């Protein structure tokens, strides 16, 4: 939760109005990442299955 | 039945709770849900006559005393405490340093002769041996602070203190008609003979110049109390002016032997055999002096001394410096307890007093004068560390004394 | 002729210090109004600033813009002429050496004598000679004697020493036995970081912010008891445990065990890790490669 709320404060400071394209790429990355782990994680407790 | 505990649920308690296992827990009725003040003059003398036994009994335990010194300082010390309490106010105006302790010491010790000086108390206290350091050492009494600042303080007896303080004492009570303050002289000559590696010859030289000036007379007072002297009186406790005499004979003896009985090279092989460090129970004592004496050079002495002498030094300081001075704690006991607290080498006095004297044996122009200097100051320099004067009261005193010679023989 | 690790005998230089500290607060008092108690000496000595691997400074830029001269000497001796009388008064308490010294160092004159030439106790100066002992040995690479120097030393009584890095290198290269270096630097810790001035440099400290030379340094050198290995989950387990926020140095360290672990998705999800600890590291007084080259590795990995 505080890693995630971490890529969200950096995902912010991001104009990318000026600003190159590909770290979108890098930055999805992370999220997939993130989202991942954290639903593995539900689901162990609901659930370990 | 008790756990102390929980008081007790019943506000007629709270009395005092016990769990029995069927978890009524059951209260007894029977619910089941500093230091003193202006006359520590006494306690004062207290601590200091016993520190005063208690070195007492270390001399004639550890040093083989005669017994009869003990009663020789209970009159002496009997004499100046009838004298302070001869004396009125309620402001103390004691001193009571431990320059009296070692003054009584001495006074007494030479009333009955015993061939003792200065210096040998000097190695005694610096060295930790004789207990000194301390008001009653780290392990007592609870004072008001300006008693224990009054023996903590004036502690040193390094500039001469310790004349000043033992001719105080005669003037105190007085030297003459109670006590016989002849100087153990001759001992000291042996001593001093000794002391360097000079042949058995200069004892009856400077025995000599000494009877020559004085025809051997030596007091012990230099009291008229006061702070105030400026002349005649920087030279008149004995053994400085022994010392006097020992240098003066030396140099005179030495640049004046046109027979040449004296090897324009034997006093630079004396020179050298006094100055080669060597590890006797002596010469380390003397570094140990070396470490609480005031000036620089002998502090850059320790800096000149080798790895052996650092070592027996942490020695006599994990062994004489137990006579220190004043939860987490057992967390200390562990937390040193974590790392270890844990045929015979080195020579004798004499042993090395001989190996000098033959490292000398090959006995049978104007820049030997240089080989005299620099024996002498040599000389000098160890008769400052262990007689615990200065530099230049050594010098004063020498001086003074040797325009004393030259006056009564122009 | 060098530092003792002794509490410096105290009265007059004490008082010494309460005659600087009180006198210059009346110049640098009538200074600003120009320019227009152990509490007072407290508040008065407060306001005040109390290729390789260079923990580089703060060079010259975005600063003043000079001044020009402001004193001459009647405006000086203007600023001067009265609290040197006010210094009259407390002067006449001190002792005579003291006010001496006033005297002296107020024309502005160097006292010749240290604090340590001028000193005066058997007990204390014991302790200096077995502690000088214990370094002079742990120099001469002498780990037995310097042992002994050292559990002799720990055994009395008498001063605590910030001498800790003393210590921690004379631990560290003494080898020999007790509770070593690393045991010393967390005993540190543990009992100083908690609420349970002379003295204080950096180079010994305290755990309100940060305690550096000791900690970094058994840090860094943990990570290099791991180049022994290629221990490390070890290492930033114990920097794991510690609050004390005000470091960024050991999240470099964590995230240089995440790279030392990273050398199958596990070994991504250290890499990720890696990458995460390096910005909550650009949190704080920055530790920089270039990083670029952090992400090199971390490419050279992604393969
Ligand atoms: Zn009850």
């Amino acid at each position: 939760s505080l890693l995630i709320r971490d890529l969200n404060d950096d995902l912010s400071k991001l104009q990318k109005d000026k600003v190159s394209l590909e770290d979108r790429r890098v930055i999805f990355s992370r999220l997939m990442n993130a989202f991942v782990t954290i639903q593995n994680d539900v689901n162990a407790f609901i659930d370990s299955t | 039945t008790f756990i102390r505990g929980p008081i007790c649920g019943t506000d007629n308690c709270p009395s005092r709770l016990w769990r029995i296992i069927d978890g009524r827990r059951t209260c007894q009725y029977g619910h089941v849900m500093k230091l003193i003040g202006h006359e520590a003059k006494l306690l004062f003398l207290k601590s200091f006559q016993f520190i005063l036994k208690r070195q007492i009994r270390w001399l004639i335990t550890e040093m083989r005393f005669p017994k009869e010194f003990e009663h020789v300082a209970k009159i002496i010390w009997l004499k100046i405490l009838k004298t302070i309490n001869d004396q009125p106010q309620e402001e103390l105006k004691l001193q009571l340093h431990m320059t009296s302790t070692i003054s009584i010491l001495y006074l007494a010790s030479t009333h009955l002769s015993l061939p003792v000086y200065t210096c040998d108390y000097i190695k005694w206290i610096c060295t930790a041996k004789m207990p000194y350091f301390q008001a009653s050492e780290i392990l007592r009494i609870q004072l008001p602070n300006y008693y224990v600042s009054i023996l903590e303080g004036s502690i040193s007896p390094f500039n001469g203190q310790l004349y000043n303080k033992i001719a105080l004492t005669c003037g105190m009570i007085h030297f003459k008609e109670f006590f016989n303050s002849e100087i153990s002289c001759q001992g000291l000559l042996l001593k001093l003979v000794m002391q360097c590696a000079l042949p058995p010859e200069f004892y009856f030289y400077t025995k000599q110049v000494i009877e020559f000036e004085e025809t051997d007379i030596r007091n012990l007072t230099l009291w008229e109390r006061t702070d105030e002297r400026h002349t005649g009186r920087v030279s008149n406790h004995a053994e400085l002016r022994v010392l006097s005499y020992f240098m003066l004979t030396i140099n005179w003896m030495l640049s004046f032997d046109r027979d040449r009985q004296y090897p324009l090279k034997w006093i630079l092989s004396l020179t050298e055999s006094l100055t080669q460090r060597t590890t006797t129970s002596e010469s380390i004592g003397r570094n140990i002096v070396k470490v609480v004496y005031p000036d620089k050079p002998t502090s850059s002495d320790y800096f000149q001394w080798s790895e052996e002498e650092t070592l027996e030094f942490l020695k006599w300081m994990e062994k004489q410096f137990l006579p220190t001075q004043t939860d987490q704690k057992i967390a200390r006991r562990k937390l040193y307890k974590i790392f270890p607290l844990d045929s015979t080498h080195q020579l004798t006095f004499i042993e090395d007093l001989q190996e000098r004297y033959a490292k000398q044996t090959p006995f049978f122009p104007p820049a030997r004068k240089e080989a005299i200097g620099r024996l002498l100051t040599h000389i000098a320099s160890q008769l400052l560390v262990d007689f615990a004067i200065s530099k230049e009261q050594l010098k004063d005193c020498i001086s003074r004394i040797k325009n004393a010679c030259l006056h009564r023989m122009n | 002729m060098f530092e003792v690790p002794i509490t410096l005998t105290n009265r007059k230089f004490a008082q010494r210090r309460k005659l600087k500290y009180q006198y210059i607060n009346y110049i640098s008092r009538r200074f600003d109004r120009i320019s227009k108690q152990q509490k007072k000496r407290r508040r008065e000595r407060h306001w005040r600033s109390v290729s390789f691997e260079i923990w580089r400074t703060v060079s010259s830029q975005n600063k003043q813009p000079i001044n020009k001269q402001k004193m001459t000497y009647h405006n000086f001796k203007k600023i001067e002429k009265i609290p040197l009388r006010k210094m009259e008064i407390p002067l006449l308490h001190c002792t005579k050496e003291n006010k001496l010294y006033f005297q002296s160092i107020s024309r502005g004159l160097e006292p010749l004598k240290t604090s340590t030439s001028e000193v005066r106790n058997y007990r204390t100066r014991h302790i200096v000679t077995l502690t000088d002992l214990l370094h002079l040995n742990v120099s001469r690479h002498n780990w037995s004697l310097a042992y002994k120097i050292f559990a002799t030393l720990i055994r009395i009584p008498g001063v605590q020493i910030k001498s800790l890095w003393g210590i921690g290198v004379e631990i560290l290269d003494n080898l020999s036995n007790s509770s070593s270096g690393l045991d010393f630097l967390q005993w540190m810790c543990q009992i100083y970081s908690s609420k349970s001035r002379s003295i204080v440099p950096p180079f010994q400290t305290g755990s309100r912010t940060h305690t550096a030379k000791f900690a970094i340094t058994y840090l860094w050198s943990s990570l290099i008891n791991c180049q022994k290995s290629m221990l490390i989950d070890k290492i930033s387990e114990w920097v794991l445990t510690p609050p004390f926020m005000e470091d960024a140095e050991v999240w470099f360290i964590y995230a240089s065990c995440h790279l030392l672990k990273a050398d199958i998705n596990q070994v991504i999800k250290h890499i990720h890790y890696v990458r995460t600890f390096l910005k909550i590291c650009l949190d704080k007084g920055g530790f920089a490669v270039p990083s670029r080259l952090i992400e090199n590795q971390l490419k050279s990995f992604e393969s």
